[PDB]
Parts: C-alpha cells; sequence; structure tokens
DNA sequence: AGGCTGGCAGCAGAATTTAACCGGTGGCAGCAGCTGACCACAACCGATT
DNA sequence: AATCGGTTGTGGTCAGCTGCTGCCACCGGTTAACCTCCATTCTGCTGCCAGCCT
C-alpha cells in the first residue's frame, strides 16, 4: 500500500519475502566487499557504500560533479550513474547480494520448534546433517523403472555374488594345495609334533581370515542391495562410500543431493493439500504420540495452506542489504574511523560468495566446492542470527559481532530502547528542595533552567519588544544573559505549566503538573504535600522537568494532571495530599487537651464565679498572648462563626439553620477553635484530638462533600498551621528522653534462668539440638514482649519519642523498643533465628559480638530491598501488557449479571458485625438488584453507587448480602462499560468513557511492591503474587476434594493417602502421593478419618491450585479464589487496593476456551481461542447443520495470555521477539493497530482519554448571542 | 565529547518542482528479457550498455550499435600447457597413451 | 514369537613463518599555450530636454 | 548644460581545456633441493528404556 508513509495507515502486514520481493525492493546488486577509498575517503563503485546503488552523499550532486543543482533534479548522470537527488535517500534504498548457491534462513531451521522440520517431517538432527553438508538426502526416486527392472538387477547381483563365491572356491583349492604340500613337507621330515601343526594352524587361520574377507564383502553387497530395494525420498544416506556405490551401480532411478538446494527440491516436490489431509485423518482417527505429533505438525502445515504463502521462501536465493546510513562509517575527531559491525558480516557474505563463483567456474573438485558452500551458509547464518548455531563470530578482543537479530531483541533492542521510550527535547533536571511557602499548584523553577527550557519563547518576545533587531541578535542576548532577558522571562513563564517527574514512576501520580515560578539558586522547590505521591525526600533526590508545547498539551497539563486536581489515590481513594510528620505533630499538639493547664475552666462558686469563660476567640487569643491561658487548656468560649455539631445544632437551633452569626457556647480548648477555623465555613465543629486517622477521615469527608478547589485550599491551610505549631511544640531528642525501664535487669535475669535450665537439660541429653533451639527462641520472644510492655508502662504520655509514634506522624513501637529496651532475637544469613539474643539497646550500646551478629540481618535486608524493587517492576510490566485493552467504551451494557458481596455476616447472639474488608469489596460499586427486606419495600434500588449512607441503610434494614455489578460479568464486546466498573476512586464519581482502567489497575497492583516481605515451603510475599497471576501450580500444593462423600484418611508408610467415597455411589477418588511434611486441614479441628467433605473442600494444608478449582467448581469460584488470595498478601502488610483493580486482571485470564472437539470448523483441538469468537463460529454452524465445537474454560498466566494476542507488533515488543516474528510471518498476520501500544510505536493518538472520536471531534463555536454582541 | 561526520554535505535550498532541466528516457534490455528505464539529460550522449538493477549489463533497445567484441582470456590451462610443451611432444604423449589403452583393453 | 506406549531423564531457550622482480596501464599533477571570455579604467559618442 | 544607453582603446586576467610530459599508483603474474590434518528458575521438546498385549 503506502510507501512514503503519510499517516493514514489502516494495517501493518508481515509475511515472508521471496526472492522476487527482495530483488524488487533492491536498487542494485552489491558485488564487492569494499567500503570507501583509503586515500580519498569516498565510496567505491559496486561496494557496500556505492552511490550508484544507494544514492548520492551530497545534496543534489552526482559523483563526478557533472550535475550540481536542483535544476538537474531526478536525472541520472551518464558517466557515473548517480541519480542527483537528496542525500537522505541513503537511509531508504536497499540493495541485494545474488547468491551462487541457495541458503536456508536460520530462523526457520534452527529455533525450536523447527518449522522446516515440521513441514518436511525431518528430525532437526537429520536436517542439520543435510543443510551443513554431512549427509545425502534422496530428493526423488523412480518407481515404474525400479519395479520393471528389479528382477534383472536381482539377477545381476546374484551373478556378481556367484563370481565372488567362485573366487573364494579358487582360494580354497589353492590353499588346499599349499596345505597338502605342507603335509608332505612336514610329516615326512623329523621335527616337533606340535610345530608341524603350527604351520597348518597358520594355514587354517589364513583360510578363516580369507573367508571372513569374503563374508564381509558379501555382507557389503547385501547391504547395497537392501538399501536400493528400500529407497524412498526424504531418506538420509550417511556413509559416503555407500552413496557412491549406489550412484555407481544404480545411477538412474533416483537423485540425491546435500544442502539447501536439496532442501528446496524437497519443498518443490511437496504437496501441501495432500499432507494436510493425511494429518487431519491422523488427528481424527489415531491416538497417542502419533496424534500429538500430528497436531504439532498441522499447525505449520495449515499455516502454509490457509494463507497465500508458499514454503519456498524459507530458502534464500538473494540476500537484502540494509541502507548505508543505518550502518554508517563515521569519521571521528582526529581522523579515526568508527564503523558498525554489519559491514563485517556483509563483507564475509560477499567474500565467500565471490570465491564460490570462482571455484565453480574453475571446475574444482567437490570437496573444495562443498567446503565453500558450507562456509557461505554459515556466514549468512551469522549475518542473520549470530551465535544461534555454533560459536559466535568475534571481532577484536573476543567480542562477538552484533547481527541483525540483535538489533531487535532485548532490553537494549529497537522495540524497548528506541520505540517505547525515547529521549526528549525541552527537558531539564536538577535536585529538589522543600518549598513550604508555595501553594499546592506551584513549583519553584531555577531561573537558569527556565531560561534554557523557554528559549524560543523568550527569543520571540525579545524581538517583539524591540530589545533585539532579529532572531540572531536575540539568540545572542539569551546566550550572553543580558539584563533584559529576566524581565522578559517572567512574562513568558507566566501561566505555562511544566510536568515534574521523579523516577521510577510507579503509579500515575509520579508525574504531576505545576505552575512554575522563578527562584534564585539551582534547586527545584517542591511543595511538601506532594512528596508522598512522588515518593521523594530531600536527601539528594533529583527530578526531571518537561515542557508542554501545543495548546492541547498545555490544556491536558492544566486540566487533567494539575497537582491540586489529584488529591486522592487512584488505588483506594485515600487522600495522598494530606498532612504528614511535622504537620501531624503540630496539629496533634495543637488539638490535644491537657488537664490542669494554665487558665483552665474552674466551675468554682462560694466566693467568685467560674473564671474560665470567654466571650470570643479574639478574647481568648488576647489572653493567650498574655501569659494567662494555654492553647491546650479546657475553656468555655462563645462561638458565632463556627457551626455547632449535629446534636448541639439540633437541640439549640430550630428546624434547620445555624445561620452564621448565631451564637452558641462551646466547651473545648482554644487550639481546637484555631484548628476548626481552617476548615470550611459550613463544616461542623469537630472537637477531637487530631491523630493522623482523624485528619484523614476529615479530608475524605471534605473530598466527598465539597469541591476540589475547597479541598486544596483547606489542605494548604492545614500545612501552614501544622508547621507553625510543630516548631512551637517541644519535640527534641536528648539522651535524657530515651528512658530505660527500671525492671529490665530483673526481667532478663528471670528469663536467663529459664534459658540456663533448657541448656542444662540439653547437656544431660534429655532433648536434641533442634528442640533446644525451639525452646530458647520461645523463651526470648516472651522476654522481648515483657521488656517492651515494661517500657511502654514506664514512658510518660508527653515524651517526644512516644508522642511522635503515638500521633501517627512516623515510626512504630518496635523501633522504640530496640532503641530503649532490647533488640531481641536476630536472624542468620539463611533466615532462622539465633538462640542468643541481643540484650542491649542502642542507647546502652551493643557489644562487639552483638554488633557483629546484628550486621548479618541488616545486610540481608538491604540486598533484598534492591531485588524486590526489580521484581516489582517486572510484575508491573507484565500486568500492563496483559490488561492494556480494558478501557471504558460505554456507559451501560445493561446486563443483569453480577457478583455477590459479603457485607457483614450475622452473629449468633443476634447483631450485625460489620465486615472488616468492606471498603475494598462493597463500596464504590453499582448495585445490580433492588435490595429488599423480607421481600418488603426496597431500600437501595438498582443502579446506586453504594456509599456510606447506602451501606448504613442496608445494615440498618438488616440485609447481609447484595448483588453488585462487576467487570468480571460485563457484557460489552470490547473493553468494559462505566456502570459495571463503577466509581473512579480518584475522582469519587462514575468513570469516564475513555478511561484506561487496565493501566490504572496494573499500576495500583504493582506499586505496592518493595514492602511485601515473606515473613519474619509456602511462598508468602511478592513471590506469592507472581505465582497467582502466572497461574502456576504452587509450591506447597494441597489437594482439594472432587465430590461430596466420606473420607478415608489412610496413614501409609510415614505419610498420608486420602480416599473419598462419594454419596452418589460413584467410584472413589484417590489422592495418592501425599508427603507428611504438609499437615492436614483444620476447620472449626483437624480432618479425621470417616468425615464428610464438600466438593471444593481443601484436604491438606497449603495452597490449592487455581487450575483445579476451575475444573471442579467453575469459573465463578476461581474468581473468588484468585481475588481473595491476592488480597491476603496485601492485607497482611496493611495495603489497600480496591477489588476492582484485581478483577480487571483476573478477567483477562479467563477470556478463552480450550477446544476438546473440532466439531466441523477450523478449530484444531487443544488450541485456545477467544470465547467471543468460539460462539461466533458456533451460531454459524448450528445454522446449516447441528455440528458445533466443544470448548472448556482455561485459566492463563499473564505472560501466556499477553503473547497470544491479535497484534503481532505489541507481542513482539513484549518479549520473545524472534519467536513472535517468525510465525507472524508464517501465518501472514495482519495488525489492525487497535491497541494502546501499537499507537505509541507508530506515532499516533492512543485510543483512550482524549484521543477517542467522541472527544477528539468536538466542534467549538461562539453562541449566537455572544457572536453578535461583540 | 565525540563528534563525527559521515562525510557528506547538506544544502539549504527550496525544493521546487517547476523550472527543471529537460530529460529523455532510454530503455535497456538484459539477457533474460528484463527492461529498465533510465532518465538521462536531454543534452547528453546515451550509452550503448548500462549496468541495470539486476547487476547485469543491458544493451540499448534501439538497433544501431555494433559495439561489443571479444576480450578473450589469454590464460587457460591449454595456454599454460602450450607455453611449456611442443606439438610433437604432446602428440607423442597422446600416441603413447593410446597405445597403452589399446594394450590394456584390446592387447 | 515380537511390538508401541507409559513414565523417565536429559537438553535447549527465555526472563531477571620469512618476500621480493616485472609488465603495463590508467590516473595524477603540473605547466606553457593558447586562449576566449571576463573585468575594468578611461575615454569617446547618439540623441534629447 | 545634463542623461540614458552604445563603442571601445587598451591593459590585465583568469581559469578551461589541450597537449604533453613525465611519473606514480594499482593490479596481475611469477618464483622449481626439501618438509602434507584445529547463576537461577521455568517451560517445552526429544530421545530412552521397561512393560503389558496379540
Ligand atoms: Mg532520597
Ligand atoms: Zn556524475
Ligand atoms: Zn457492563
Amino acid at each position: 500500500g503506502a510507501m512514503l508513509d503519510v499517516n493514514f495507515f489502516d494495517e501493518l502486514r508481515i509475511g515472508l519475502a521471496t526472492a522476487e520481493d527482495i530483488r524488487q525492493w533492491s536498487y542494485g546488486e552489491v558485488k564487492k566487499p569494499e567500503t570507501i577509498n583509503y586515500r580519498t575517503l569516498k565510496p567505491e563503485k559496486d561496494g557496500l557504500f556505492c552511490e550508484k546503488i544507494f544514492g548520492p552523499t551530497r545534496d543534489w550532486e552526482c559523483y563526478c560533479g557533472k550535475y550540481k543543482r536542483v535544476r538537474f533534479k531526478g536525472i541520472i548522470c551518464e558517466r557515473c550513474g548517480v541519480e542527483v537527488t537528496r542525500a537522505k535517500v541513503r537511509r531508504e534504498r536497499m540493495g541485494h547480494i545474488e547468491l551462487a548457491a541457495p541458503v536456508t534462513h536460520i530462523w526457520y531451521f534452527k529455533g525450536v520448534p523447527s518449522r522446516l522440520g515440521y513441514l518436511l517431517d525431518l528430525a532437526p538432527k537429520d536436517l542439520e546433517k543435510i543443510i551443513y553438508f554431512a549427509a545425502y538426502v534422496i530428493t526423488s526416486v523412480d518407481e515404474e523403472m525400479r519395479h520393471n527392472e528389479l528382477s534383472t538387477l536381482e539377477a545381476e547381483m546374484a551373478v556378481e555374488r556367484k563370481a565372488v563365491e567362485d573366487q573364494r572356491d579358487g582360494e580354497l583349492e589353492a590353499r588346499a594345495q599349499k596345505l597338502e604340500a605342507d603335509l608332505a613337507e612336514l610329516e615326512a621330515e623329523g621335527a616337533k609334533a606340535d610345530a608341524r601343526r603350527k604351520v597348518r594352524d597358520g594355514g587354517e587361520r589364513e583360510m578363516r581370515q580369507i573367508r571372513d574377507r569374503a563374508q564381509r564383502e558379501l555382507d557389503r553387497l547385501e547391504d547395497i542391495w537392501s538399501t536400493f530395494t528400500k529407497l524412498a525420498p526424504k531418506q538420509l544416506i550417511v556413509d559416503e562410500n555407500l552413496y557412491r556405490e549406489l550412484v555407481d551401480r544404480y545411477g538412474e532411478y533416483f537423485t540425491g543431493a546435500m544442502g539447501a538446494e536439496s532442501i528446496q527440491k524437497l519443498i518443490e516436490n511437496f504437496d501441501i493439500d495432500a499432507e494436510a489431509e493425511s494429518l487431519r485423518d491422523v488427528i481424527r482417527n489415531g491416538k497417542g504420540q502419533k496424534k500429538l505429533r500430528a497436531l504439532k505438525r498441522l499447525k505449520v502445515v495449515a499455516a502454509f495452506q490457509q494463507s497465500g504463502n508458499s514454503p519456498m521462501g524459507m530458502v534464500l536465493d538473494a540476500v537484502p542489504v540494509i541502507p548505508p546510513e543505518l550502518r554508517p562509517m563515521v569519521q571521528l575527531d582526529g581522523g579515526r574511523f568508527a564503523t558498525s559491525d554489519l559491514n563485517d558480516l556483509y563483507r564475509r557474505v560477499i567474500n565467500r560468495n565471490n570465491r564460490l563463483k570462482r571455484l565453480i567456474d574453475l571446475g574444482a573438485p567437490e570437496i573444495i566446492v562443498n567446503n565453500e558452500k558450507r562456509m557461505l551458509q554459515e556466514s549468512v547464518d551469522a549475518l542473520f542470527d549470530n551465535g544461534r548455531r555454533g560459536r559466535p563470530v568475534t571481532g577484536p578482543g573476543n567480542r562477538p559481532l552484533k547481527s541483525l537479530s540483535d538489533l531487535l531483541k532485548g532490553k537494549q533492542g529497537r522495540f524497548r530502547q528506541n520505540l517505547l521510550g525515547k529521549r526528549v527535547d525541552y527537558s531539564g533536571r536538577s535536585v529538589i528542595v522543600v518549598g513550604p511557602q508555595l501553594k499546592l499548584h506551584q513549583c519553584g523553577l531555577p531561573k537558569l533552567m527556565a531560561l534554557e527550557l523557554f528559549k524560543p519563547f523568550v527569543m520571540k518576545r525579545l524581538v517583539d519588544l524591540n530589545h533585539a533587531q532579529n532572531i540572531k541578535s536575540a539568540k545572542r542576548m539569551v546566550e550572553r544573559q543580558r539584563p533584559q532577558v529576566w524581565d522578559v522571562l517572567e512574562e513568558v513563564i507566566a501561566e505555562h505549566p511544566v510536568l515534574l517527574n521523579r523516577a521510577p514512576t510507579l503509579h500515575r501520580l509520579g508525574i504531576q503538573a505545576f505552575e512554575p515560578m522563578l527562584v534564585e539558586g539551582k534547586a527545584i522547590q517542591l511543595h511538601p504535600l506532594v512528596c508522598e505521591a512522588f515518593n521523594a525526600d530531600f536527601d539528594g533526590d533529583q527530578m526531571a522537568v518537561h515542557l508542554p508545547l501545543s495548546a492541547e498539551a498545555q490544556a491536558e497539563a492544566r486540566i487533567l494532571m494539575l497537582s491540586s486536581n489529584n488529591i486522592l489515590s487512584p488505588a483506594s481513594g485515600r487522600p495522598l495530599a494530606m498532612p504528614r510528620l511535622d504537620m501531624v505533630t503540630g496539629l496533634y499538639y495543637l488539638t490535644t487537651e491537657v488537664p490542669g493547664d494554665t487558665g483552665e475552666y474552674q466551675p468554682a462558686s462560694g466566693d467568685h464565679p467560674e473564671t474560665g469563660v470567654y466571650s470570643s476567640p479574639a478574647e481568648a487569643i488576647m489572653a493567650a498572648d498574655r501569659g494567662v491561658l494555654s492553647v491546650r487548656a479546657k475553656i468555655k468560649v462563645r462561638l458565632t462563626q463556627l457551626r455547632p455539631p449535629v446534636e448541639i445544632e439540633a437541640e439549640l437551633f430550630g428546624h434547620s439553620g445555624w445561620q452564621p452569626g448565631d451564637a452558641w457556647m462551646a466547651e473545648t480548648t482554644l487550639g481546637r477553635v484555631m484548628f476548626n477555623e481552617l476548615l470550611p465555613l459550613g463544616y461542623p465543629f469537630v472537637n477531637k484530638q487530631m491523630h493522623k486517622k482523624v485528619q484523614a477521615a476529615i479530608i475524605n469527608d471534605l473530598a466527598e462533600r465539597y469541591p476540589m478547589i475547597v479541598v486544596a485550599q483547606t489542605v494548604d491551610k492545614l500545612k501552614d498551621a501544622g508547621f507553625y505549631w510543630a516548631t512551637r511544640s517541644g519535640v527534641t531528642v536528648s539522651m535524657a528522653d530515651v528512658l530505660v525501664p527500671p525492671r529490665k535487669k530483673e526481667i532478663l535475669d528471670h528469663y536467663e534462668e529459664r534459658a540456663d535450665k533448657v541448656e542444662k537439660q540439653f547437656q544431660r541429653g534429655a532433648l536434641n539440638h533442634d528442640e533446644r533451639n525451639e525452646a530458647l527462641v520461645e523463651i526470648w520472644k516472651e522476654a522481648t514482649d515483657e521488656v517492651g510492655q515494661a517500657l511502654r508502662e514506664h514512658y510518660p504520655d508527653d515524651n517526644p519519642i512516644i508522642t511522635i509514634v503515638d500521633s501517627g506522624a512516623t515510626g512504630n513501637f518496635t523501633q522504640t523498643r530496640t532503641l530503649a529496651g532490647m533488640k531481641g532475637l536476630v536472624t542468620n544469613p539463611k533466615g532462622e533465628f539465633i538462640p542468643r539474643p541481643v540484650k542491649s539497646s542502642f542507647r546502652e550500646g551493643l557489644t562487639v559480638l552483638e554488633y557483629f551478629i546484628n550486621t548479618h540481618g541488616a545486610r540481608k535486608g538491604l540486598a533484598d530491598t534492591a531485588l524486590r524493587t526489580a521484581d516489582s517492576g517486572y510484575l508491573t510490566r507484565r500486568l500492563v501488557d496483559v490488561s492494556q485493552d480494558v478501557i471504558v467504551r460505554e456507559h451501560d451494557c445493561q446486563t443483569e449479571r453480577g457478583i455477590v458481596v459479603e457485607l457483614a455476616e450475622r452473629a449468633p447472639d443476634g447483631t450485625l458485625i460489620r465486615d472488616p474488608y468492606i471498603e475494598t469489596s462493597a463500596y464504590a460499586r453499582t448495585l445490580g438488584t433492588d435490595a429488599v427486606d423480607e421481600a418488603g419495600n426496597v431500600i437501595v434500588e438498582r443502579g446506586q453507587d453504594l456509599g456510606d449512607p447506602e451501606i448504613d441503610a442496608l445494615l440498618a434494614a438488616g440485609i447481609t448480602q447484595v448483588k453488585v455489578r462487576s467487570v468480571l460479568t460485563c457484557a460489552t464486546s470490547t473493553g468494559v462499560c462505566a456502570t459495571c466498573y463503577g466509581r473512579s476512586m480518584a475522582t469519587g464519581k462514575l468513570v469516564d468513557i475513555g478511561e484506561a482502567v487496565g493501566i490504572v489497575a496494573a499500576q495500583s497492583i504493582g506499586e505496592p511492591g518493595t514492602q511485601l516481605t515473606m515473613r519474619t515451603d509456602i511462598t508468602g510475599g511478592l513471590p506469592r503474587v507472581q505465582e497467582l497471576f502466572e497461574a502456576r501450580v504452587p509450591r506447597g500444593k494441597a489437594p482439594i476434594a472432587d465430590v461430596t462423600g466420606r473420607v478415608r484418611l489412610e496413614d501409609g508408610e510415614r505419610f498420608y493417602k486420602i480416599t473419598i467415597v462419594p454419596d452418589d455411589g460413584g467410584e472413589e477418588v484417590v489422592y495418592d502421593k501425599i508427603s507428611k511434611r504438609q499437615r492436614l486441614r483444620v476447620f472449626k479441628r483437624v480432618l479425621s478419618d470417616g468425615d464428610h467433605v464438600e466438593v471444593g473442600q481443601q484436604l491438606m494444608e497449603g495452597s490449592a491450585d487455581p487450575h483445579e478449582v476451575l475444573r471442579v467448581q467453575g469459573p465463578r469460584e476461581v474468581q473468588i479464589h484468585l481475588v481473595r488470595e491476592v488480597q491476603e498478601v496485601y492485607r497482611a502488610q496493611g495495603v489497600s487496593i480496591h477489588d476492582k483493580h484485581i478483577e480487571v486482571i483476573v478477567r483477562q485470564m479467563l477470556r478463552r476456551v480450550t477446544i476438546i472437539d473440532s466439531g466441523s470448523t477450523e478449530f484444531l483441538p487443544g488450541s485456545l481461542i477467544d470465547r467471543a469468537e468460539f460462539e461466533a463460529e458456533n451460531r454459524r454452524v448450528v445454522a446449516e447443520g447441528g455440528e458445533p465445537a466443544a470448548g472448556r474454560p482455561v485459566l492463563m498466566g499473564i505472560t501466556k495470555a499477553s503473547l497470544a494476542t491479535d497484534s503481532w507488533l505489541s507481542a513482539a515488543s513484549f518479549q520473545e521477539t524472534t519467536r513472535v516474528l517468525t510465525d507472524a510471518a508464517i501465518n501472514c498476520r495482519s495488525d489492525k493497530l487497535n491497541g494502546l501500544k501499537e499507537n505509541v510505536i507508530i506515532g499516533k493518538l492512543i485510543p483512550a482519554g482524549t484521543g477517542i472520536n467522541r472527544y477528539r471531534n468536538i466542534a467549538v463555536q461562539p453562541t449566537e448571542e455572544a457572536r453578535a454582541a461583540a | 565529547v565525540l563528534r563525527g561526520s559521515r562525510l557528506g554535505a547538506v544544502s539549504y535550498e527550496t525544493d521546487r518542482n517547476h523550472d527543471l532541466a529537460p530529460r529523455q528516457i532510454a530503455r535497456y534490455r538484459t539477457d533474460n528479457g528484463e527492461e529498465f528505464e533510465v532518465p538521462f539529460a536531454d543534452d547528453a550522449e546515451i550509452p550503448g550498455t548500462w549496468l541495470c538493477r539486476n547487476g547485469m549489463e543491458g544493451t540499448l533497445i534501439e538497433g544501431d550499435l555494433p559495439e561489443p567484441k571479444k576480450v578473450k582470456p589469454p590464460r587457460t590451462h591449454w595456454d599454460m600447457l602450450l607455453e611449456r610443451r611442443s606439438i610433437e611432444e604432446l602428440e607423442e604423449l597422446l600416441k603413447e597413451r593410446l597405445e597403452l589403452i589399446r594394450s590394456r583393453r584390446r592387447g
């Protein structure tokens, strides 16, 4: 189709190029291994850099300089032949090498499975011998001539064997004559009676060896005859001498050859339709290894049949040559040259081809000619794929050369290094510092970085303000940094957002857009509220700055990704731009209430009134400016501009209407009034002490009930007040604040006696080595807990260490225990505890041996942190690749399917204990059925969002279960709809109709890596998540039951064996080889013999595998199993993901069915096909007959499901590039460029977000009233 | 900082399309019947043979030129033999070999 | 009397010493010997207001 | 008196072949005591050999 590539592509098709294609792309044959002249450094004619083939080196000149302008454009010089045109055509013109002997392509011969071997039915070992000139193959045989001359040739062979045996008879006569002469000359003369038998024994040895020579020659003749009688095509003949005897005696009737020319004659005499028919008869009738082999063969035979490909394109008659400026020869500074490793591979091909032409026209013997052909074949193989077959060709320094397949594969190949991610202009980087004076939408950009990023804008403005005459002098003014430049740079930087990025970008809030303002100095100033999103501290981190240029890109940065528009985390909806660490210490100090503090409320009477009561917070602030009041003393204020809480408002004011200005009397502290003046005006008065959980609940309520601008302004006010009262708060560390518990010696002596008792019991021999370690580990765990409890009781409530932990600001109490207290048990380099603990705190100072023991665990923790970061990155890459085609396409598929969610199971005493994970299961979901009570009135009707008021109404009406819409059961053909997905967690409303919900799901799952540890043979951390998503059979696999019945817990030789006798009277189910390392399953008590089990009951203890839950129980029960088992890994570390981010991934594993019967339509059994087209090829077949295919569900991994995709261009860039490209070409696949990744590679708008036709084709015009009235 | 040049020039011109020099098209034919068109300049002498895109020379399609002649190899195995032998010596060797094969087969 | 199928074990791919003549021909490179057109300073005209 | 275009006296001038006259790279052929071989893990495929069946 298109060849100039003007961007209207519909498809990209890959196939297998034949020799006519190659020598039709070519602009000329290269026939010399020359590159440039060594003296004049200009290209050589017919060489690898030739201008007559590849186009001229200088713009609009020929080679001899005869034609030198655009006036002569498009003509060819009659002397040198160079077409005078642009010099950039040397990146576009290909040439070719015309081979003197055919060569196989290495991709279709070598890599498992051998596609040439499957097509021709030759083993790879028997194919390597042919194409590398080590054996012969019979290309053809003649059956009519053989069948009509078999009798005469048999007569000839019998005649020759008769002659051989008559020769042996003549030898028998001659040696009998010599033997009788020996008899007459030994028996009639006096010698030893044994020595007269030694000569006759030598004669008998001569007879034995001569008849052995005759027997071996007769056996060789029989071998030649049997080989000719059993001659068929595709039959290897090793033993060159046997082949030579065959061509000598029976040189007609057959043909044979070695190498790729014989392979191409076998492909010429190949009947694709007949071979496919016989393979289909085998897969219908036969069974076993024959049927499995025939299925694997029929994949490639049917691929060559059903397309328009011919299999002759797997043998090469011409080799294409890549254009010269994609393998350049550059001249460095200092006259040194650097070249590109493909010129050496191409030069080897040309050198061996030219020498082969010389030998063939010289008439050399076949030893020399075959050695040259084998060398030519190996050089073309090393060009295409170096080191695939044999040792790689190396350059100087034993460095292997970089071939054509190395340009594509790997992390450093084309697809991943240059196409999916690039280096960009208008782009800077510096090191971030804290900017606590900024607002949330602002960043500080150093002026020397901004002057370089905004350079064309300021050059334009300098010319416009007549500071410069033209663009040349304006560029000089910017380069020399004149004083007018800064006055202009403020103007051009005003209201133009920049994107700030901190690597690694783990989720989407790692790129945010800020409105820059110029700072002096050389560091970026980041707002202190976006550090949790970016995961940035200020110990040396660096950020990248990018500049959006067009109107659409500026509008996206200003609307979609401004920093104050993204407060909530898109994974759970919890607020991320929230106060933390110092802003939590300050607000906790401000809002705590201290009894007995200065100027408190006294209720006093008898002599004087109350004296704690204030008429306004202005009067309270004046009294606290004097030394008369504390900010944390309990007073009674009179508030008029703060809304009372719900109970006080209901009691005091009427049907509604606090109505600002109406006075009420509060009983609180002044710091709580000062906190509540930072909240919105209609927000009710809180009167609590501000733990970080309390602040997060307040910010969640504000984000639900108020606009986004109100939420952003409020968190900036909280930032300011928190920092002020943090520095006025009195949190320091000295060594007198690290108190030590006064009972630590008594506790440790009391447990030292118990450890000494266990050690003396080991010394007496009562218990072994390992049980002694177990006793010691339990003793010292109890001692660590008792020391921590005594410490926690000793410390006062206003200690700085306790306050920083207890306010939720940072830290936890085990760090406080190791700092003051006792470090406890430490691990080994393996991971087991060491039975001597660390009994010193870090306040006391560890000893030499305790410090050396503690370093083992410290270093293992650091190394595991590095490895965990790499593994979490790999998992996120696989999850993105599997679920990139789940985007919201619709508003409502109107299905009536849904899932049932659990929602507060019912206590036996009678009440509704709320489910602990109900914020990640039942919130943010659309109801699917009307929720009724006792079939009465509906409470929450169908289509509702299920927030906090709805969940409270359901639990008050006493409903334990609801049916919600899910993406597991969506009816939309492509993508999902917005009602089934539900609320977007980051915006709090229903999801939009272009959202890339699968990218959001993959980053929401994969960002909480690096905090998923195994424990303190069942996998339990990030290796557990990577084997649920990859659908492997687990490490500690526990069996599950198959049918209801009673059990047979047979205890065999030292381990178990379990048999289930079904209640239906069916046959028993036997679980045979069960080791006794795994214990039996406990439920409510351990499984005993003679017990009744259910159909999905897990028998042993361990991990059930997901493939058997799908077979036994169904597709719904593997979705319950896989979602719950992933969340158990995350919930153990206190990480919140909504369930809808795991059901986006799990839905993509169950997209397919496996074929168990072909039916009548093109579906090979055992192949996995999509369920939507399994049923679109069954309604076509239950019409015009009754013969459907039969399919069974499969569960796939995220690697296996994302390589079996319809786009070859997004599967080749995922992984296994060479294997994907070598059967996309055989199947002649076509790529409709529908995906999110294929639009990134080729450079057009992704089909999500603002790049969809609903939004991209908006037509904007002034309205009629505003047009005519201006 | 390394800085290299692939040794060529880049010119700054406006690529127009109208005021261009006239051209004439020749047509050549190789020894397997392929045909190619070459745009030469109008004021230029059209060559007799041209190395085409197959890498094989093609003669001009208009029947005018009796140009190609023999450029024969002066070095074959017969030439190398003749420069060190004589005709009578080779004839004697040939007749001796003929007499040996007569004595072998016939005798 | 043989045979073709079941585990079974091994292997491959992918991810994170040695030099010289001799002939002959095409390209180079430099330089009078014309140029043959180019450049220029200056002076001499062809009507025309 | 000038003013827009020709004529040209005459003196350099400046490179464009044109021989031309070496001369210098570049490529092919020849040389005749005698001596003969170079990390880990997961997945899938392919070949091995015993073990029941006719
Ligand atoms: Mg850091
Ligand atoms: Zn040219
Ligand atoms: Zn739906």
